[PDB]
RNA sequence: GCGGUGGAAACUACCAAGCUGGAGUACGGUAGGGGCAGAGGGAAUUUCCGGUGGAGCGGUGAAAUGCGUAGAGAUCGGAAAGAACACCAACGGCGAAAGCACUCUGCUGGGCCGACACUGACACUGAGAGACGAAAGCUAGGGGAGCGAAUGGGAUUAGAUACCCCAGUAGUCCUAGCCGUAAACGAUGGAUACUAGGCGCUGUGCGUAUCGACCCGUGCAGUGUUGUAGCUAACGCGUUAAGUAUCCC
């Protein structure tokens, strides 16, 4: 289905699992074990994005405008 | 065969006071079957084994204020498929009743050894 | 595998110190050429290539134990020089020579890989890959 | 030699009472010669049964 | 050494396209005291209310303080409260570390394994910076059985501001925060590659054994004990290196 390994699909799966995790992190604030994972996965997504910005400028801008991902920290 | 579509499998044991009749027992039966089915249970399968002496004496206070000391007990066994969301009230709803002296519920996992 | 050259070298050094004649190494233009050269200098018995799952392996036969394994007068040394951290180059008049010439120095130059001998004949300098005793 | 061919639970009392001491203590894995997985499952079972008063903590 | 010009193109760098074995994604499995939250459980202890009973209990190297005829302890029957979870438990399990174990349910973090299903170097490390971080401690509100700094009595002693005994407040517990230190120890930063074995365990996978439990041999992933090469000032370390090399702090 599409490419399940494609950059943009992966970044999506990540952004989505993160915004999902957000609710759990809001309800139970004392769970640090889970937050540590969040920070890890966010790291992954951020990496892929940096990579994709290097490789293709167009696909990148399209993607972060599409998935409502916050603009990059290289500015 | 049993096949849940987006549900969790469950077993529940309930222990009731020995002083009960079969009509009061079936009324409880009916009641809890209805709570389950009202909670989205597809397949309520109930089974009964009543009146066994307990390992140990248990005490239950009533709403009438009675201290009831038991020896025997009524074991009700429930296989049912409910959403993980809806198992929440059931357990307390079992605790709250004066007729239910000891309740416990288990999730069932497939055995692979 | 930050450095590939160093790694080949190491697999040799290790298999050597443990008295085994046979080594598996992973091939590459560099690897292959270096091993060729190693053969024409004569530090190693025989080379050959293998392939599986799109992987290439040069197996190296190695010079037999010295008149037993316990009593070894000689080992076969190897040393990385230009390495990712610091790359060493040399002109024609600084070209290294090893133990008065008993050992050999490998150079990558404009004309390809060679020993110091070749570099002196042709008058070329370049990047010094490693030394061999 | 000895083995579990039947699903072990808290309601197979025959089973669990094999692996229980006279005093109702749980016997160790080294004694019962069970795989670690088994032993754990037994243990939790015994505790659950103990709560449901199917088997006693202490004796009479 | 700097500057101009003419050549070479291996290696670093650049530019264009490719490739999976590195790193990930999906898919399917499976073990687990991972974490947060919510239910439920029983011993034991302490106090209180009774019945019995009627001189000592309790404690120490030996004593005494103490508790007791206003009925102690002992024993049976009641309630009530808090805290900790016997056996399992193991030279076992998960966790980044701190740590995590009566039971259960729910929300969720990782791990590992087998398949090409996919992307195609997306890697490793990390100055600054951020999060977590035993116990003691602190602010605010609760809670207060046991234990117990401080404190007091009793001893012991030349003395005893100690060790022992009798009491006993903070604190230990919960909620919301601060503090950021420990022999926070493997006294061993991280990643990758590569180099005998023997005996063990945990997870899975394969073939065999039966056609389901073993069983065997094996493939991985981690974990434990001896030990060869090699290393080391010795002790020792030894595929989980303190070995042979590369990179960053
Ligand atoms: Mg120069
Ligand atoms: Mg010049
Ligand atoms: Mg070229
Ligand atoms: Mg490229
Ligand atoms: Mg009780
Ligand atoms: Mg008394
Ligand atoms: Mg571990
Ligand atoms: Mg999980
Ligand atoms: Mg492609
Ligand atoms: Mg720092
Ligand atoms: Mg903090
Ligand atoms: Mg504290
Ligand atoms: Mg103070
Ligand atoms: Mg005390
Ligand atoms: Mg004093
Ligand atoms: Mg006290
Ligand atoms: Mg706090
Ligand atoms: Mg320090
Ligand atoms: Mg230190
Ligand atoms: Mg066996
Ligand atoms: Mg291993
Ligand atoms: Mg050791
Ligand atoms: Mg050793
Ligand atoms: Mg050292």
């Amino acid at each position: 289905e599409e490419n399940k390994g494609s950059v943009e699909f992966q970044v999506f799966c990540f952004t989505n699992k993160i915004r999902r995790l957000t609710l759990h992190l809001e309800l139970h604030k004392k769970d640090y074990s889970s937050q540590r994972g969040l920070r890890k996965t966010l790291g992954k997504r951020q990496r892929l994005l940096a990579y994709l910005l290097k490789i293709n400028g167009v696909r990148y801008k399209e993607l972060i405008s599409k998935l409502n991902i916050r603009e990059l920290k290289t500015r | 065969p049993q096949c849940p579509p987006g549900l969790r499998q469950y077993e529940t044991m309930a222990v009731l006071r020995p002083d009960m009749t079969e009509d009061e027992r079936l009324t409880l039966t009916q009641k809890y079957e209805e709570l389950l089915v009202a909670g989205g249970a597809m397949y309520v399968e109930v089974f009964n084994r009543g009146v066994i002496p307990l390992a140990y004496s248990i005490k239950r206070k009533n709403k009438a204020g009675e201290t009831n000391n038991y020896l025997d007990g009524i074991y009700l066994l429930f296989t049912y498929f409910t959403k993980p969301e809806s198992i929440s009230p059931l357990e307390a709803a079992l605790v709250t009743d004066d007729d239910v002296i000891r309740s416990s519920s288990f999730k069932i996992r497939k055995r692979k050894y | 595998g930050k450095d590939t050259i160093a790694d080949i070298i190491t697999c040799i050094r290790n298999a050597d110190m443990n008295r085994k004649g046979t080594v598996r190494i992973v091939s590459t233009n560099i690897t292959e050429n270096i091993v060729k050269i190693l053969l024409r200098e004569g530090f190693i018995e025989n080379a050959r290539k293998h392939q599986e799952r799109n992987k290439y392996f040069l197996v190296l036969t190695l010079r037999h134990r010295r008149n037993k394994k316990g009593p070894y007068l000689n080992t076969f040394h190897l040393k990385r020089v230009s390495r990712p951290g610091l790359r060493i180059y040399s002109n024609y008049q600084r070209i290294p020579r090893i133990l008065g010439g008993m050992g050999i120095a490998i150079l990558s130059t404009s004309r390809g890989i060679m020993t110091d001998r070749e570099a002196r004949l042709e008058g070329i300098g370049g990047e010094i890959l490693c030394y061999i005793w | 030699p000895i083995q579990s061919g039947d699903r072990i639970d808290y309601r197979n009392m025959s089973l669990i009472s094999r692996f229980i001491s006279e005093q109702g203590k749980i016997l160790s894995r080294r004694v019962n010669r069970l795989t670690l997985k088994q032993q754990r499952l037994i243990t939790s079972a015994i505790k659950q049964a103990r709560i449901l008063s199917l088997l006693p903590f202490l004796n009479n």
